[PDB]
């Protein structure tokens, strides 16, 4: 578990 | 986006301090390796795509 790689998220990046 | 994921971080936050009458942590900490090693993946894939 990382820490930046975690807030930056969108459902336009799961896929 | 964010509106069920911040909620995760704070039901997290909040459970730091039982930390053994919850079960449950386990699951939520597999999806946020899921969710970390997807990002890596759309990181490595977006410096390929450039």
């Amino acid at each position: 578990i990382k820490l930046q790689n975690l807030y930056n998220w969108t459902p336009s990046n799961y896929i | 986006s964010a509106q069920l994921e911040q909620l995760l971080y704070r039901y997290r936050a909040i459970q730091n301090h039982p930390k053994e009458n919850k079960l449950e942590i386990k699951a939520i900490e597999d999806t946020f390796r899921n969710i970390s090693r997807d990002q890596d993946i759309y990181e490595t894939k977006l410096d390929t795509l450039r």
